[PDB]
RNA sequence: AGGAUUGCGACUUUUGUCAAGGAUGCUGGCGUAAUGGUUAAAUGCCGCCCGUCUUGAAACACGGACCAAGGAGUCUAACGUCUAUGCGAGUGUUUGGGUGUAAAACCCGUACGCGUAAUGAAAGUGAACGUAGGUGAGGGCCCGCAAGGGUGCAUCAUCG
RNA sequence: GUUGCUUAAUUGAACGUGGACAUUUGAAUGAAGAGCUUUUAGUGGGCCAUUUUUGGUAAGCAGAACUGGCGAUGCGGGAU
RNA sequence: CGCUCAAGCGUGUUACCUAUACUCCACCGUCAGGGUUAAUAUGAUGCCCUGACGAGUAGGCAGGCGUGGAGGUCAGUGAC
């Protein structure tokens, strides 16, 4: 037979999360439910992020929410994140507002409930919105991570090189200047 | 629960209603295809009287079939092969005949046996060996509301209609034909009628173009 | 079980509706046709014969 | 109506060589050779276990009975088995001595569930 | 010897190390005989820090 | 005694993994372009910067 | 030992012509180049500076950087399993303007009109094309046209 | 856990994942980056860069000491005041009782200019300061004492 | 094969009936070594001796008379990618001290390592014109009966 | 519209602001999902066939070109 | 083996034999696309539906079977 394609060809996808965690589990069920159920694009995206890795997953710092509030009509929609919600001090006038995620950190559940916030984990919004509706999801940066300048190095990209330690006598002489026989 | 009940009696009433449309339908079809055979011998006879030749039009239509069988195919001649959907041994499609899809059939003529066929050959292959593809997934055509809900958008309504496309060659060619999977036949049961399959039907074998002779050996394999 | 329209005849008849039309005014067979002219030739014979 | 079991191939997969030499035992052992013809599969040959030779999803893990086996050590152990005489039978362990096998047994028999072995000594 | 795209590491093992090993095994031991000494200093010494 | 050269199953492998075209994008790669060019470019697209910004008012 | 020169094997590529020895035509130089136009390569043996290599003879690419003499141009190549970009700078008597895309501008000012007419008359187009269909019926008149009896030929020796 | 790797899983098969023909011989290519120059120049090249040779002079009796100096962004600098005082200072110091921040003895060195602080009176203590870091305070109301 | 019903239909004046989304009906013999299971021999056809290096082994290529037990990618110091867990601009109790049912379990904190700033050989200097900037793509949400418009995180390209 | 480029210039050239034209997304056929990133194994003695072909009297000899095989592969036929 | 108006050589026309190939049905596994605890006992890792595919040395990953010791648990088995 003329195969065109791989032949028992796997999904490339993670279906499920390979963690073994009990309440993380409980809340995939209860999305999981939603995403057949209830046709809204909002669930299927939530329903995906919930089953990625801790590199697939970065940090949310309480400044990055504050910027989508200065969004152009979008005051009062609760923003969403599906991680962590680190404390930022780079930053003073932070607004009432209602926030969604996974984990809050100790020093933003203070930041926010000084102001007057609702510090709100994903079952409990579920309740209020099952479609979704005046939501906001938002995603931390991903390339911005120790192993990511590391990847595709050569002539010449711009890349970082792997090494320990550190400043001269260490990768600088033959092959990176011209007076030593040439710059790559 | 309740008025569901109900409803078994009013939507088949509805269905009543389509079975009309199909009848009237199936009726201009068939008045269709008496009067462009009886067209045709008459025409021969109007113009034997004046002194003149009628020459018959073009086929414009051809059905492909797989002889040899896997291994052993040059790369040029296995991609044709692959674009018109013959990747198993002995495989059916039908394509619509052009100057472009003749020079295909070129590079593939060793490996093939093809020919022009009519409405009989036609009937019999999309009722016991039709199958449609229905979100991937090689799905029957028991019944004609299977047909109506994937092709309903270019008439289409039942499955002569869609045979009616494939006969005449109609607008909607392309869309009809690659929702039908193509057809796995069986070896045929009387023969190939030579000692050696690979030698062109001219000469002596099987493959290459035979024009009214497919007809006799898809009923054998059908 | 996929059954097969040319056998059986319910599953014939649960397609193609004109099948009780076909049959009982026998559309495989139609008489048919016609004299006014058996209508001949003029030149042909001569080139087909020679 | 319980579904007639059929078993493919009920003959012994034998090890390669294991009658010629006495060191190689009968317990399956796959061929990693280079010239070996049991993993080229010639004519006239010795079979392999294969995913195609697995029995019914339906009838597995059941004897001529139709029933699945559970292994008991004591009458306690008895109590899983009530309600489910048709599906599952019961049987004794080699390690219960002779008398205690006497009150499984007569238990046993007041609700009607069958054992493979016993029998029982005599 | 050498070769993907891995750091230059400086693993000074070319000696008889094996011969010079120490293990802590002692640890906790060893803080039970601080703890005695301190105690029997002080029982000595008496009225005196 | 040993085999100098030869390209026997070298454009079979190539065509397993792909045989790709090179992506294109809108805004290509401004690199080898004159720079008498580009140094008036920039003051182009700077004045424009001007301009839009005093006509949203 | 083997030879790799940079004008190798090039006897018959960068020779001259027939006929046509000696200087260019004004025509080459007068011609206009923007950033965007596509153009077909010839090498011209007569003329040394800013040349061609072998390779790119014959290959067509689109112009990206226009200075004094010169014009840049991008052509893609195959090498390994993998297309690369290329940076070439060739002066204006090698280039000339190729004539492929000429055909497409034809096409779409004609289904510009055939759309904006049609559809205040006719209410029916048909604008993509048509592959050659097969032939229609037809009649053939006999007429001071009867067919002439041919026959194969016997064998003779010249 | 020792059940768990593929050494384990190799038991049946003759070459344990180190082919036929390779053999897996004690030192092939020579022992730790042998033949940097000769036959490990292609890895060299790529990857590392800059690796043989010496640019720069040197330096006798070095002592991580005199280099010290670690810096301070200036948007952390409220960070060392403390949390209570903190609501109370952002609203109204206004002069004459503007909060002291001592940057030695946190640990920081050289007081540096990147954030945009606050419109309020500082009063900072420092060693060393940046050229941009003096204008950014001098706008709000504050100025930079030397230590 | 399947194992309540659901669907498409046909024949019906009608109720209903049916070859219509996979076999039901009626009858006989035996109820055990008779049917099956393993095991040994006979008969038909087929089957060269394993392991190994090799483009290539049944080989006139190497090791193997036979059996039992033993017998071969382990542990460590620095490390890379991916994964799970805890806290998160911080993080790390266990050098050491306090305690104790005593190598355990529990508690304590100055330092110090890595991270929060780079670039230069060094002397050294040291990251907001603008809503932390524009352009093209972008999931999701918002307005709308729709057509379409608004807002656009991650990331990719691109000019500042 | 934009400028320090270019023009005898109120020209040109790049990047734009607003505007008109979506059945007829402007050849055929197919699409098995498309694009992309990290990481690491074995391998780096090859050989035979149909045409093209160099050395050689010629070779189950040596050496290249294009597809297909064996090596990694049983099964029916060529007795083997 | 034996064959001579062949059981030989060239050519034609029919029947017939037959592969793990092709068509159809049963069962196994792998992969994909769906549907469902809306109290509704027993494994949501469940319970069903539909469609395709299956050779393989060097190599990689997955799911299981067994051996010697350690913590828990069946108030497990045993001079009957």
């Amino acid at each position: 037979i003329d195969h065109t394609s791989k032949q028992h060809k796997r999904s490339s996808h993670r279906t499920a999360p390979k963690s073994d965690n009990v309440y993380l589990k409980l809340l995939v069920k209860l999305y999981a439910f939603l995403a057949r159920r209830t046709d809204a694009p909002f669930n299927k995206v939530i329903l995906k992020s919930l089953f990625l890795s801790k590199i697939n997953r970065p940090p949310v710092s309480v400044s990055r929410i504050s910027r989508a509030l200065k969004q152009e009509g979008a005051a009062q929609k609760t923003i969403v994140v599906v991680g962590t919600v680190t404390d930022d001090n780079r930053i003073f006038e932070f607004p009432k507002t209602t926030v969604a995620a996974l984990r809050f950190t100790a020093g933003a559940k203070a930041k926010i409930l000084k102001a007057g916030g609702e510090a709100i984990t994903l079952d409990q919004l579920a309740v209020r919105a099952p479609k979704g509706q005046n939501t906001l999801i938002v995603r931390g940066p991903r390339a911005s991570r120790e192993a990511a300048r590391h990847f595709g190095f050569g002539p010449h990209k711009g890349k970082a090189p792997r090494i320990q330690s550190t400043g001269r006598k260490f990768e600088r002489a033959r092959g990176r200047r011209r007076s030593r026989a040439f710059k790559v | 629960q309740k008025t569901a009940e109900q409803v078994a009696a009013e939507r088949v009433a509805r269905k009543a209603e389509k079975r009309a449309a199909i009848l009237e339908r199936n009726a201009a079809y068939q008045k269709e295809y008496e009067t462009a055979e009886r067209a045709v011998i008459d025409a021969k006879r109007e113009a034997k009287a004046n002194s003149s030749y009628y020459v018959s039009a073009e086929a414009k239509l051809v059905f492909v079939v797989r002889i040899k069988g896997i291994n052993k195919i040059p790369p040029k001649p296995r991609k044709v092969l692959q674009l018109l959907r013959l990747n198993q041994i002995n495989s059916g499609t039908f394509v619509k005949v052009t100057k472009a899809t003749s020079e295909l059939l070129k590079l593939i003529e060793p490996y093939v046996a093809y020919g022009y066929p009519s409405y009989s050959t036609v009937r019999q292959l999309v009722y016991k060996r039709g199958y449609g593809k229905i979100n991937k997934q090689r799905i029957p055509l028991s019944d004609n509301s299977i047909v109506e809900a994937n092709l309903g958008n270019y008439g289409i309504l039942s499955v002569d209609d869609l045979i009616h496309e494939i006969v005449t060659v109609g607008p909607h060619f392309k869309q009809a034909n690659n929702f039908l999977w193509p057809f796995k036949l069986s070896n045929p049961s009387g023969g190939w009628g030579v000692p050696r399959k690979f030698k062109h039907f001219i000469q002596g074998g099987s493959f290459g173009n035979r024009e009214e002779f497919i007809n006799k050996l898809v009923k054998s394999m059908n | 079980q996929k059954k097969n329209p040319l056998k059986n005849k319910q599953v014939l008849l649960r397609l193609n509706p004109y099948a009780k039309v076909f049959a009982a005014e026998k559309l495989g067979s139609k008489k048919v046709d016609q004299a006014n002219k058996i209508k001949p030739s003029a030149t042909a014979l001569e080139t087909l014969k020679h | 109506l319980h579904p007639k079991i059929v078993k493919k191939h009920t003959k012994k997969f034998k090890r390669h060589h294991s009658d010629r030499y006495h060191r190689v035992s009968e317990n399956w052992r796959k061929q990693k050779g280079i010239d070996s013809v049991v993993r080229r599969r010639f004519r006239g040959n010795i079979s392999e276990p294969t995913i195609g030779y697995g029995s019914n999803k339906k009838t597995k893990f059941m004897g001529p009975d139709g029933r699945k086996v559970v292994l008991v050590s004591n009458v306690k152990g008895l109590t899983p088995l009530l309600m489910h005489t048709k599906t599952f039978a019961a049987e004794i362990a080699h390690n219960v001595s002779s008398k205690n096998r006497i009150a499984i047994l007569a238990e046993a028999k007041k609700n009607g569930i069958k054992v493979t072995n016993a029998k029982a000594r005599l | 010897a050498i070769s993907k795209n891995l750091p230059i590491l400086k693993n000074h093992f070319r000696k008889h190390w094996q011969e010079r090993v120490k293990v802590h095994f002692d640890q906790a031991g060893k803080k039970v005989s601080r703890r005695h000494a301190r105690a029997s200093k002080a029982a000595k010494i008496a009225p005196r820090p | 005694k040993s085999k100098n050269h030869t390209a026997h199953n070298q454009t079979k492998k190539a065509h397993r993994n792909g045989i790709k075209k090179p992506k294109t994008y809108k805004y290509p790669s401004l690199k080898g372009v004159d720079a008498k060019f580009r140094r008036n470019h920039r003051f182009a697209l700077h004045g424009t910067a001007k301009a839009l910004a005093a006509k949203r008012a | 030992g083997k030879s790799h020169g940079y004008r190798s094997r090039t006897r018959y590529m960068f020779q001259r012509d027939f006929r046509k020895h000696g200087a260019i035509a004004l025509s080459t130089y007068m011609k206009v180049y923007k950033v965007g136009d596509i153009v077909d390569i010839k090498a011209n043996g007569s003329i040394h500076k800013g040349m061609p290599h072998k390779f790119y003879q014959g290959k067509t690419g689109v112009v990206y950087n226009v200075t004094k003499s010169s014009v840049g141009i991008i052509i893609n190549k195959m090498v390994g399993n993998r297309y690369l970009e290329k940076r070439l700078n060739l002066r204006v008597e090698h280039i000339k303007h190729s004539k492929c895309r000429q055909e497409f501008l034809e096409r779409v000012k004609s289904n510009a009109a055939k759309k904006a007419e049609a559809k205040a008359q006719g209410v029916a187009v048909q604008l993509k094309r048509q592959p050659a269909q097969p032939k229609e019926s037809r009649v053939v008149s006999t007429e001071g046209n009867v067919p002439q009896t041919l026959a194969p030929v016997p064998y003779e020796t010249f | 856990p020792t059940r768990l790797t593929k050494t384990r899983k190799h038991r049946g098969h003759v070459s344990a994942g180190k082919g036929r023909v390779g053999k897996h011989r004690k030192h092939p290519g020579g022992r730790g980056m042998a033949g940097g120059l000769h036959h490990h120049r292609t890895n060299l090249d790529k990857y590392h860069p800059g690796y043989f040779g010496k640019v720069g002079m040197r330096y006798f009796h070095k002592q991580q000491a005199h280099f010290w100096k670690p810096v301070l962004n200036l948007d952390k600098l409220w960070t060392l005041v403390p949390e209570e005082k903190r609501e109370e200072y952002l609203k109204s110091a206004s002069k004459s009782a503007a909060p002291v921040i001592d940057t030695l003895a946190a640990g920081y060195g050289k007081v540096l200019g990147k954030g945009r602080i606050p419109d309020v009176p500082v009063i900072v203590k420092a060693r060393f300061v940046s050229k941009l870091a003096e204008e950014k305070i001098k706008a709000a109301g504050g100025v930079v004492e030397l230590i």
